[PDB]
């Protein structure tokens, strides 16, 4: 009849949630301890985390099958981070991490297909099979870096470009507790502070007062199992850098399941029903199967593109193979 | 009896530790049962925290620590998890270790061993596949060895630990689990391979083929294919990158009149470029019936996709091809 | 009019900065009037803190910073005070910059220039005298240039800034204050030297002599001594270490039938080892009337004492000696 | 007559002095704020500092004359440090620093002659002219290191040997405020703390809360212009490491003259006379002139030893010179 919106539904539109208070380092006032979730955002976050979760379980299956080779670092259990982080920033903001990057490649906008197909080393991977698990790039996503600690000065340098370019963008630079003793991290803290770079240094602490290791740089310690906690901390941190106050450290603690926590929140406050969420699960599974089928059916890239993309913006040239008689065309 | 390359290195370190209390091992996960590539397995249980020492992920720092301990008279085995990671610590290797005995006028020796896998592995992509033989081999004050088989690795690791200067031992992760029959003389705790000497692995009359590390076995397989056609390859296992055994190479080329060098690392300014240059500079140049040629890895960062990777390292077929090209057959 | 090499580089950076707002300069003391080797003098006054940026003594960190800024689309000139110090940052140069466009499948370019003096200076001893031409030149994904004179340095620094990939520019501290007459075409803000092309500095018929950086002038002085005896040297200024201009070299050797390579850096796995290997692999081998030979620095850490230092770098007399040995005269 | 010691003199044998209190980082109790000086020690410290001072002024003269080449870093004005430090440790303890090392080479036992002759690059230098200003070694002195920051992990590794060897020796590892941002310094702090290494990390601050940069490692800030202050801080720090408590940081502030301060102390408390001290000055000047004459008259080392000492404990071998026809003998 048209008198009520076709999208009108039965549920609450929003609910207010309590989120854990962050421990603070050199900040008088941290992020709020309540936040508002909209039905629309909750369904979004729930679908995204669930997709990362099923993608990573699928990758592990393929890996055990020897279809993925070399490294295959997974972020299952950590979905509140990549999704939480994505939720507190803009698409025009920037993010870099180390090798545990499948989730961020997804939240930054690559399809499950491109991600799995790169893992299985096929021409339909996001790098046509040149990079594999550790080296994937996306829009304002800078990898996907295999040398532990190396991404942190990269991140600080992306943040210097943010400041240089004048568009109020910020950079989120992630590292794991394993890398927190890299000396180049402290070099980056010092230059970031000195230049007031909009760099959110983030330590993904899986399970040692990391958020205080920036010393002069302020820190917050956050519950990385709670997408809402991660979202608010991120918003606070991004707004901190955007105001011109310089860098800040965020320690995300992970180890209870982040998807289940959101699910219970959504059902108990009647933002969504058990049934809606099950149907999302069903659709997510289909997306992951289509992607896995394509990743395993897709051919390897052709041998004649072996030497492609050594240099950007150059005329074509020839690269030598295993002997001087083997020559590969290199095209930018 | 058969012993894996991994087990041979482990025998060598075990024996050198037992034999001298000043020897210790340090690096990431060296004290853990699993344990990098399991090369140090069992050592911690036998020798404890004092001597088998896990480090944080701090390459420049723990390599500098290892070098200072050598300066102070101890005898560190410093494990890089791969040599790719040695790049973070490379100033310690070159400026603090290599150059020090010289700059000090013979006063300050540096009895340190840097060891760990070097070069290509399987599917680990461009940041984890780099060969450092030419890089290290270029440097005065270093010794640089590159074992192929179980004997090479036990005997060079023992010589390295006994040397009183910085020795880079470039191992091979694909070679670790490869078993070789281990003669009684290699089984002995007395077993040493002198640094600076090549091994002729196969005698031959038609062509000299020189390699190091894992491609050596590819060189031996190419040779076996080739003898079925009446082509006898003399296969030479370099063992030492610096000071390399050029006289062994020259003697062979003066007999066979032809040379192919084979390596895994990148071609330009690589190991074969030096061997070629020396051949051209010395007494064997006049014995060449054909120019010498190089088999190498492809001149790319290592790609991930298996087909691409397979075609980025020298294969037995690439070796045979090169050899036939040189013999014009 | 005469312009020092130092002033030529400074012209090139000034012009490239003026021409593109995304170009910036960063490194230790680049904004200070005195000022490393004074190569950036005046720039800060003209361009301010935003664009000329002093860093703390944190090589790995500020080189990584420079690389990330290039990834983000900016165009950094990253100055190493000397290349000796680049060793602390070398993983950033190789693993973060060189390899990235490839590993990313052409998605992530890295428009960064690393520049600063390389090789021997005067009395600065073993830790401050190392030549990195072969080391960098070995690496896929890098371009590596080595200017000798004022023209070389202005034109290569401008090409380097315009390239969209990691370019290592290996300058020379002894060359900075050396004045050269500067043609009007070099004076122009439009002046570029294509990367990958050698220059024939002196035409000749009897011998090909190939060099890079400062020894080039030693090669030209040796040539002038030599023509007084009816020996005409063709002197070739490489300019680019990777991708080197081998066709220019081969063409020359096919004309002169003889080759000496001359470099400052260590001999083993050095620049001449590659040139020698390529000569032996390509079309010019059959045009050799004599094997090719290498003039290099001595195979030692650089000693301090002046006499020792003088005898650790190639001299005009060492070049002449090598050339006469090859021509057998 | 023999009834009184021939060495009997007119002066006090000892006096008690007030020394500046150290700022403390994570220590409840610092070094004492008084100390006893003996006449004998005072005369010793006074002669040592005065010798360093005149040696460095002499080096500067020779440098301006172009007789010294390359680098020539001086420690004049900082004599309370190398002498103060020497005074708080044993000869069996260990010390490393960067390139500003002439004073420590002296206090660790090399003669002015060997030091100047290495500077002027002659065969009588302590390294026969192979090393020059930056690379001098001595007994339990490990340079004399030209790459800023590189000596700090070296120092920590010497300290690991101290702990390993079980003889209660300690290592003093010095770096300048210029290097205090080197990432390998923080790597060394962390490993030193983790292993409880007897490493006294020392920041020579010439003129930014450096003694606190070890974070978890305790620190003290010391008056580096007062030899007595440096001596007591050092004793405290060495005794700290010797007790098995692990590493500690000492920031020595320098900029009033340290020799004059000791002189006034000695005269006012009648530990020594103006005249005794002037006669020391006279003798010091003679020592520096003999050393400078020898350093400038001594010949360069012979060309045939160019390639000597590449490797320790090896048979002799040949090294190549600028062409393949130039061969240098190398002997260990
Ligand atoms: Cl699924
Ligand atoms: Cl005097
Ligand atoms: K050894
Ligand atoms: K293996
Ligand atoms: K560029
Ligand atoms: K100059």
């Amino acid at each position: 009849s048209g008198l009520v919106p076709r999208g009108s539904h039965m549920f609450a539109n929003d609910a207010t949630f309590e989120i854990k208070k962050c421990d603070l380092h050199r900040l008088e006032e941290g992020p709020p301890v309540t936040t508002v979730l909209t039905r629309e955002d909750g369904l979004k976050y729930y679908r995204m985390m669930q997709t990362v979760r099923r993608m990573e379980l699928k990758a592990d299956q393929l890996y055990k099958q020897k279809i993925i080779r070399g490294f295959c670092h997974l972020c299952d259990g950590q979905e509140a981070c990549c999704v939480g982080l994505e939720a507190g920033i803009n698409p025009t903001d920037h993010l870099i991490t180390a090798f545990r990057a499948h989730g961020f490649t997804f939240t930054r906008g690559l399809s499950v297909r491109e991600i799995l197909a790169e893992l299985t080393g096929r021409k339909g991977g996001c790098a046509k099979g040149k990079g594999g698990s550790m080296h994937m790039y996306a829009k304002n996503f800078y990898g996907g870096n295999g040398i532990v600690g190396a991404q942190v000065p990269l991140g600080a340098g992306i943040a210097l470009a943010c400041k240089y370019n004048g568009k109020d963008e910020v950079c989120l630079t992630l590292y794991g507790d394993g890398a927190a003793n890299q000396g180049q991290i402290f070099e980056a803290y010092n230059m970031a502070a000195l230049w007031k770079l909009p760099c959110i240094f983030i330590c993904e602490n899986n399970r040692t007062d990391y958020y205080k290791r920036g010393d002069f740089i302020p820190g917050l310690r956050v519950d990385g199992m709670d997408i809402l906690c991660v979202r608010e901390a991120t918003r606070f941190a991004a707004a901190y850098c955007r105001s011109g106050k310089g860098p800040i450290l965020m320690e995300l603690q992970t180890y209870s399941d982040p998807i289940m926590l959101l699910k219970d929140r959504m059902v108990n406050s009647n933002l969504a029903s058990v049934e809606e969420l099950k149907e999302i699960d069903v659709e997510v599974r289909k997306e992951i199967e289509d992607a896995a089928q394509f990743a395993t059916a897709d051919p390897e890239p052709p041998l004649e593109e072996l030497g492609y993309h050594i240099y950007s913006s150059d005329p074509p040239f020839e690269v030598r193979g295993a002997n001087q008689w083997i020559k590969f065309k290199s095209v930018s | 009896l058969q012993v894996t390359v991994r087990d041979a290195i482990n025998q060598g370190m075990d024996e050198e530790l037992e034999r001298d209390e000043k020897v210790f091992l340090l690096g990431e996960e060296v004290a853990q049962y699993d344990g990098a590539y399991k090369v140090s397995r069992g050592l911690w249980k036998k020798y404890g925290d004092k001597r088998i020492i896990d480090t944080p992920i701090s390459e420049m720092g723990f390599a500098g620590i290892a070098v200072g301990a050598a300066m102070a008279g101890l005898r560190p085995i410093c494990e890089f998890m791969t040599f790719n990671f040695s790049m973070q610590a490379i100033d310690q290797v070159i400026n603090s270790a290599a150059k020090t005995y010289y700059m000090s006028g013979g006063l300050q020796p540096v009895p340190i061993v840097f060891r760990g896998p070097n070069g290509a592995s399987a599917g680990v992509a461009a940041q984890h596949s780099q060969c450092f033989a030419a890089w290290y081999g270029h440097c005065p004050g270093l010794k640089v060895v590159s074992p192929w088989n179980s004997e090479d690795a036990k005997g060079l690791i023992k010589s390295a630990i006994r040397d009183n200067n910085p020795v880079v031992v470039l191992e091979n992760e694909l070679m670790y689990g490869v078993p070789f029959e281990f003669p009684p003389e290699a089984q002995s705790k007395d077993f040493l391979i002198p640094i600076g000497k090549a091994k002729i692995e196969r005698q031959g009359t038609h062509i000299t083929v020189v390699s190091h590390s894992r491609p050596v076995g590819h060189c031996l397989e190419a040779a076996a294919v080739l003898s079925k056609e009446g082509v006898e390859c003399e296969v030479i296992n370099m063992r030492t990158i610096r000071p390399m055994d050029m006289e062994t190479i020259e003697a062979s080329v003066m007999k066979t009149n032809h040379l192919v060098t084979v390596e895994g690392g990148w071609p330009q300014f690589g190991v074969g470029a030096e061997i070629c240059a020396r051949i051209m500079e010395g007494p064997a140049f006049n014995f060449l019936d054909a120019p010498a040629v190089r088999v190498t890895g492809a001149d790319v960062p290592m790609p991930y996709a298996k087909i691409l990777e397979d075609n980025s390292i020298p294969q037995v077929k690439d070796i045979i091809f090169a050899i036939k090209k040189t013999l014009n057959i």
